[PDB]
């Protein structure tokens, strides 16, 4: 909840999944 | 229906 | 969700599934959002024209799922409710203006690496990131076309102008919704669809690297048609009601 928003299996591990990027991409 | 069923216990 | 892609696991840790306790059925999506709260449309709960009332007794949240039929012996967790909350505005006669609705559970839910909330997003993320041309995700076990997938789907769509969005349709749009999706000149496509009622439409914020909710799946015209747009609930536009509700009852 204070850790809301961070997965376990991706931002607590530093991964990335395979489309987030597109959205960063998108953040102009 | 097309669901497996779940635990009686839910 | 139309044109979307099998979900990776644990990609959304906060994705919910309304489950019908009889006959067993996907009813909507939904969202974690505490370890005792979930956060759905109002539609998926409350809909007169189509005789739907549902009270927490039929129902039953299922966390931490991937399969939509299979029962994720070990991962999910299913969850009773204790009581629902609609909107006291929630305008199911016309156009679904404050499409939203909170569950609170009988027992908080175990986080772990398959269950885990999401944000809500304040006034500044909201003000940053809700953008024409901006993109966010959604996510659902909805059909596949205007039929139903395996396992949990996701597709990325950007935000799009509210005078297209308006354009579009011959519904009367509200500040309390929001649509996404491509053009038909862009190329590419997708949407959500019937079965994706109540999930969330998440966007990762640049600044904080979080995941942050943005929107609920309301309605749609059919799914996918070119020129036509999905419609979300704007969840910061509610969030005055939201804090209220778990202030009050939590
Ligand atoms: N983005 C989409 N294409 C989309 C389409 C349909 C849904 C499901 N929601 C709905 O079906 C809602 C509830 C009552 C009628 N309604 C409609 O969409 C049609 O009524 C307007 C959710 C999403
Ligand atoms: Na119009
Ligand atoms: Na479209």
């Amino acid at each position: 909840e204070a850790d809301c928003g961070l997965r376990p299996l991706f931002e607590k591990k530093s991964l990335e999944d395979k489309t987030e990027r597109e959205l960063l991409e998108s953040y102009i | 229906g097309d669901f497996e069923e779940i635990p009686e216990e839910y | 969700i139309v044109e979307g892609s099998d979900a990776e696991i644990g990609m959304s840790p906060w994705q919910v599934m309304l489950f019908r306790k009889s006959p067993q059925e996907l009813l909507c999506g939904a969202s974690l959002i505490s370890d005792r709260w979930v956060l759905t449309a109002a539609h998926c709960l409350l809909y007169p024209p189509w005789d739907k009332n549902f009270t927490e007794n039929d129902l039953l949240v299922r966390i931490g799922k991937h399969s939509r039929t299979r029962y994720e012996r070990n991962i999910e967790k299913i969850s009773m409710l204790e009581k629902i909350y609609i909107h006291p505005r929630y305008n199911w006669r016309e156009n679904l203006d404050r499409d939203i609705a909170l569950m609170k559970l009988k027992k908080p839910v175990a986080f772990s690496d398959y269950i885990h909330p999401v944000c809500l997003p304040d006034r500044e993320t909201a003000a940053s990131l809700l953008q024409a041309g901006y993109k966010g995700r959604v996510t659902g076990w909805g059909n596949l076309k205007e039929g139903q997938p395996s396992v949990l789907q996701v597709v990325n769509l950007p935000i799009v102008e509210r005078p297209v969005c308006k354009d579009s349709t011959r519904i009367r749009i509200t500040d309390n919704m929001f649509c996404a999706g491509y053009k038909p000149d862009e190329g590419k496509r997708g949407d959500a669809c019937e079965g994706d009622s109540g999930g969330p439409f998440v966007m990762k914020s640049p600044f904080n690297n979080r995941w942050y909710q943005m929107g609920i799946v309301s309605w749609g015209e059919g799914c996918d048609r070119d020129g036509k747009y999905g419609f979300y609930t704007h969840v910061f536009r509610l969030k005055k009601w939201i804090q209220k509700v778990i202030d009050q009852f939590g």
